[PDB]
């Protein structure tokens, strides 16, 4: 019985070592989930900025090249015309 | 601004409304007209899901709706939709009040007498506005390109008509309508993208085929020359990506979609094309007053904005005309702004000023009035 | 430049405004209570006789009645302003519900910290059995 | 929008706003208090009436800004 | 020190005299009261509320810089008061909406960089070319032309 | 809030009940749905034996019981089983009579209507509740991620159905629900574990293997390089300490065991897997909201929990899908009580507070009354 | 001494758990890391690539002011010629 009692203690004071490093880890998982969370959000308006530039780059090179080759076409004539 | 008082040069069009102020040069909101129910179930609660989106918030939630325009074919069909567009459009595109602002509608050549006379029953009795006037559609796009004669081709989404004006002085008896216009183009487009394998089917796929249509089709030059090189190289395919990927290669269907216009039997229809229609409304006018309609012929509305139209139907017209007479077609960049911009343009004059319809004279002789010499 | 030095500036700049915007909602108050008071022109009824003093008093009820008939007009255009700024917050709920529907809750409440009860259970239903027997 | 039906509420709340009595039932006094107390009562429309317009401004601004606000969007 | 004293007061000497004895608890004892550096980590090994990378890189700019290897009651005092949460929430919604619509004076839906410049020159503080420009680089996050609603929105989240 | 009372949501499932007030994070008692009579004859009097161990209680006598789920596949098969169940998850694991208190049941798409029928007979006669409302698992499952679309993969204990949701309008034409399950990976397990040696048949070894499958299985990131790998090295072999010592060592049936999910013909099954049921589903839906089906596609339920399955099914998915769409796959770490917490959060709406069935329109209607407007 | 053994039978099941949490803390947590590093790595990349879009928009934005421009003057050109 005494040695139980002595493995006893032994066990306890273990135990009680147990649940501080589950606070511990209860901790960091906490924390580095706010940490994705936020990245996670900025990846989200990252890549949505990145599209409206791919876009708008897209628009205007179209509307160039149209007006490009009206403006080439209207040179030819008036050469044409002199 | 200030004080006074600046009229609403509204152009309700058909397949997209465009509106804004008088006095400046382009519409302020342009979007187009469909109102679409919801038609599935809906699950979530307090989503705040509203009966019916219109305006360009429909064509962003267009994947659950059923999108059908109010307007069909410049008559208007479904009359409480439409109260339903102008309430948008005044409310929330413009946000101002209607109660003190004058309106200038537009409306086709030729069209039924009851549409008109309800449209300015609604602009008196809902929005209760202060005056309105309705103005022919082609006039303003004469307006706009700086002239005083010339015949125009408005070709709309709804219907392209064709009013020759001579001096400020109209011809009535000239005037040729024809109801083959983009919505048509759009459906032929649909019906031989069949060919390839291609189906699309729901109202909403409808603007995916409109979109490939606008960015993708011109008009050929020479039709058989184009269908006899496109059938051996291929050098005109051109690839568009849909809404969700799975590219898709446009073939000859490019200039084959807009050479509706110019050969009608292609969607079954018997008259011709936009290029001989305008022939025959010049020749209905008097003998003097030719060489001045066939020297400003003059293009207007959206569908006439195919790259390569100017060139072919000159090319056409020339070729049914004499000899001797100048065919020039005016373009003006600004094309499909050009009847608004030509309705700012009126609505600014201070000698249109007493043209309007005031509301005490709608009150003694009804809507009938429109009819009437206030036109 | 470095975070808490703007941070101090921004705040900075905030009191500047709530101080700013305090003296002013005061001075709209005085002005209002001013033109308020400039409005109506004070009455003074020393001296008068039955008929004066009658239609004046007459007067000044269809008057009252009149303005009742104004406010009615500013409210109902008041309360029409209301349905659509009520539409128009509706409206901003609605463009940010996309991913706001599981923000308007409450969790982490009860269960959360009851964990040492189940080995109590058990023990108590365990200790049970071994003393019955 | 219906203008009978606001007609018709107009007329409820002017009923509402009604407020008659008798005109030739007091003596000069009296008549000089009750004239006291209507001009204080139309003192009070005035205000509220001054605090509905400011009230009705911060609308129109608040209604602009969120208009705004929603259309940046696109 | 208008700030700094604001904040004795959020620590304030009740707070101050617990985390004095929280102080006895974590200094290292039986010797002269000297204050050594490595105490300011030993409360964060101890309070459980640790403090954040962020403080510990403001104490590194603050303290031991010159490798101290001690820190002053005021610098203590530094690194503790921002341990605590003496935070602000952002203010509310409806402050934010009086105080944007006063900053946007021209009613353009939006905070332009010259009515940033007057309210923050109109606040006494030296704003330069250090700020406006950083401000543009910081204060402006979209960038987009202009300082837009939820831009200013968002900007000053929890924040005083 | 003030008077009126809390909402019980309740949430059958199959496998484990969970439950708890609404309102909350997390349920308040989850236990597996398990009873099991005694099989032995029992010698001792006066021990005071019951007649069933329901719940957690007979996880913990399993070794002299005959455990039997009273759900099968989603479907209730065994009524007085079920009725039991619930009794015990009112009174015994919160501890609230039902005469007081809402209830929120959940049942996953299409299955019988019998079975929704009984259901609500059972709560409004036997347990006599105020009210009680049915929802389908999936829809919840979207609330509590947050978002308003999306398709939602809820591969539950019983049976994995894949609902497309978008805008909060519910697309029932392209509802794919499988019966495949964590039930039937737990016995495919348990039939390859007699490979090497270890033979569990009694229904009370099911739950050792189904220990096992938890603790131990993962989904291989590719298939062919795992079996390969394992096959050489042995980098792999996990032991594992069954209840009573006699260490077991599991090889290649680590990944072998959850790869059913992809390939369903391991078990026998034709259909597809996972993988290429929710690109299907995805598929039949129209072609305007397949990029927001693609970029927010959800898992859920409890079978999805396999270390290393989100990135598997994201390189399937992205094979399969149009190389331009974003494939993003919605892994969040509360996956197991996903339903739930959307359940919560659902009872918890001021909106949703007129939906309940009250018991007066089921005394007028019958228990039919839960396929009628009261979905 | 049967007291104390029951107590130590106890204890080393609660050191079980213990051992239990500790691994998957572990486990989840370098899962989190895994995340965190690619989306962060995504996200700087993202960021790079739209604001090179950004500066070509702007190229495109002058090169059309140019033609503009020049089709105006062509413009003006065939009209005197007409």
């Amino acid at each position: 019985a005494q040695k139980d009692e002595e493995k006893m203690e032994i066990q306890e004071i273990q135990l009680k070592e147990a649940k501080h490093i589950a606070e511990d880890a209860d901790r960091k998982y906490e924390e580095v989930a706010r940490k994705l969370v936020i990245i996670e959000s900025d990846l989200e308006r990252a890549e949505e900025r990145a599209e409206l530039s791919e876009g708008k780059c897209a628009e205007l090179e179209e509307e160039l090249k149209t007006v490009t080759n009206n403006l080439k076409s209207l040179e030819a004539q008036a050469e044409k015309y002199s | 601004d200030d004080e006074e008082t600046t009229a609403l040069v509204c152009d309700n069009g058909s397949g997209l409304v465009k509106a804004g102020f008088a006095g400046d040069d382009a519409p302020r909101a342009v979007f187009p007209s469909i109102v679409g129910r919801p038609r599935h179930q809906g699950v979530m609660v307090g989503m705040g899901q509203k009966d019916s989106y219109v305006g360009d918030e429909a064509q962003s939630k267009r994947g659950i709706l059923t999108l059908k325009y109010p307007i069909e074919h410049g008559i208007i069909t479904n009359w409480d939709d439409m109260e339903k567009i102008w309430h948008h459009t005044f409310y929330n595109e413009l946000r101002v009040a209607p109660e003190e602002h004058p309106t200038l509608l537009t409306e086709a050549p030729l069209n039924p007498k009851a549409n008109r006379e309800k449209m300015t029953q609604i602009m008196f009795e809902t929005f209760n506005v202060p005056a309105m006037y309705v103005a022919i559609q082609a006039v303003l796009s004469l307006y706009a390109s700086g002239r005083t004669t010339g015949i125009v081709l408005d070709s709309g989404d709804g219907v392209t008509h064709n009013v020759p004006i001579y001096e400020g002085y109209a011809l009535p008896h000239a005037i040729m309508r024809l109801d083959l216009a983009g919505r048509d183009l759009t459906d032929y487009l649909m019906k031989i993208l069949t060919e390839r394998g291609y189906s699309f089917v729901t109202t909403a796929e409808r603007e995916i085929v409109r979109d490939i249509k606008e960015k993708l089709c011109y008009v050929a030059l020479d039709f058989e020359n184009e269908m006899a090189t496109a059938a051996s190289s291929s050098s005109l395919e051109k690839s568009y990506e849909l809404p969700d990927g799975q590219v898709i290669t446009i073939g000859n269907e490019r200039f084959r979609c807009p050479e509706t216009l110019f050969q009608p039997s292609f969607i079954g229809m018997e008259s011709a094309g936009i290029h001989e229609t305008t022939y025959n409304s010049i020749m209905k006018c008097d003998i003097d007053i030719r060489k001045d309609l066939y020297a400003n012929n003059v293009l207007s509305g959206g569908t006439t904005m195919y790259p390569g139209i100017a060139d072919r139907m000159q090319k056409e017209i020339t070729a049914l005309a004499p000899s001797t007479m100048k065919i020039k077609i005016i373009a003006p960049p600004e094309r499909k702004y050009s009847v608004w911009i030509g309705g700012s343009i009126l609505a600014s004059l201070s000698t249109f000023q007493q043209m309007w319809i005031s509301k005490q004279e709608y009150d003694e002789a009804g809507p009938s009035i429109v009819h009437r010499k206030c036109f | 430049i470095s975070a808490s030095r703007k941070l101090q500036l921004k705040t900075l700049m905030l009191q500047i405004a709530k101080q700013e915007l305090e003296r002013e909602a005061e001075e709209r108050r005085g002005e209002k209570g001013r033109a308020l008071s400039t409005r109506c022109q004070p009455l003074e009824l020393a001296g008068l006789s039955f008929a004066e003093l009658q239609d004046l008093c007459r007067q000044l009820h269809a008057r009252v009645d009149k303005v009742d008939e104004e406010r009615y007009d500013v409210e109902a255009k008041v309360t029409k302003n209301i349905t659509e700024i009520a539409d128009l917050n509706q409206k901003i709920f609605d463009l940010r519900g996309k991913f706001k529907r599981p923000t308007l809750r409450r969790v982490r409440i009860s269960a959360d910290a009851m964990m040492q009860a189940l080995l109590g259970a058990r023990a108590k239903e365990t200790l049970d059995l071994r003393a019955h027997l | 929008g219906k203008r009978q039906t606001e007609r018709e509420k107009k007329k409820k709340i002017l009923a509402e706003r009604r407020k008659v009595l008798a005109i030739d039932h007091l003596n000069e006094d009296q008549l000089r208090e009750k004239a006291k107390e209507l001009w204080q009562s139309i003192y009070n429309l005035e205000a509220e009436k001054f605090d509905l317009q400011e009230k009705f401004k911060q609308q129109k601004y608040e209604i602009n800004v969120l208009r705004n606000r929603i259309n940046d969007n696109q | 020190d208008d700030i700094y004293k604001a904040a004795v007061e959020q620590l304030t000497e009740e707070q101050k005299n617990e985390f004095k004895a929280a102080f006895d608890i974590f200094v290292l004892g039986a010797e002269d009261g000297c204050i050594s550096t490595k105490e300011l980590g030993k409360v964060m090994r101890m309070l459980g509320q640790n403090p954040t990378p962020e403080e510990l890189q403001e104490m590194i700019d603050e303290v031991d810089e010159d490798g101290s290897g001690t820190v002053d009651f005021d610098e203590f005092l530094v690194m503790m008061v921002r341990c605590m949460k003496d935070d602000s929430k952002g203010k509310s919604e409806e402050e934010l909406s009086d105080l944007f619509r006063m900053f946007d004076k021209n009613a353009d839906g939006y905070i332009d960089l010259e009515e940033l410049k007057i309210m923050l020159q109109a606040t006494g503080e030296t704003i330069t070319e250090d700020d406006i420009e950083e401000l543009m680089k910081d204060g402006d996050k979209n960038n987009d032309g202009r300082i837009d609603y939820d831009e200013f929105l968002e900007f000053m989240k929890g924040v005083e």
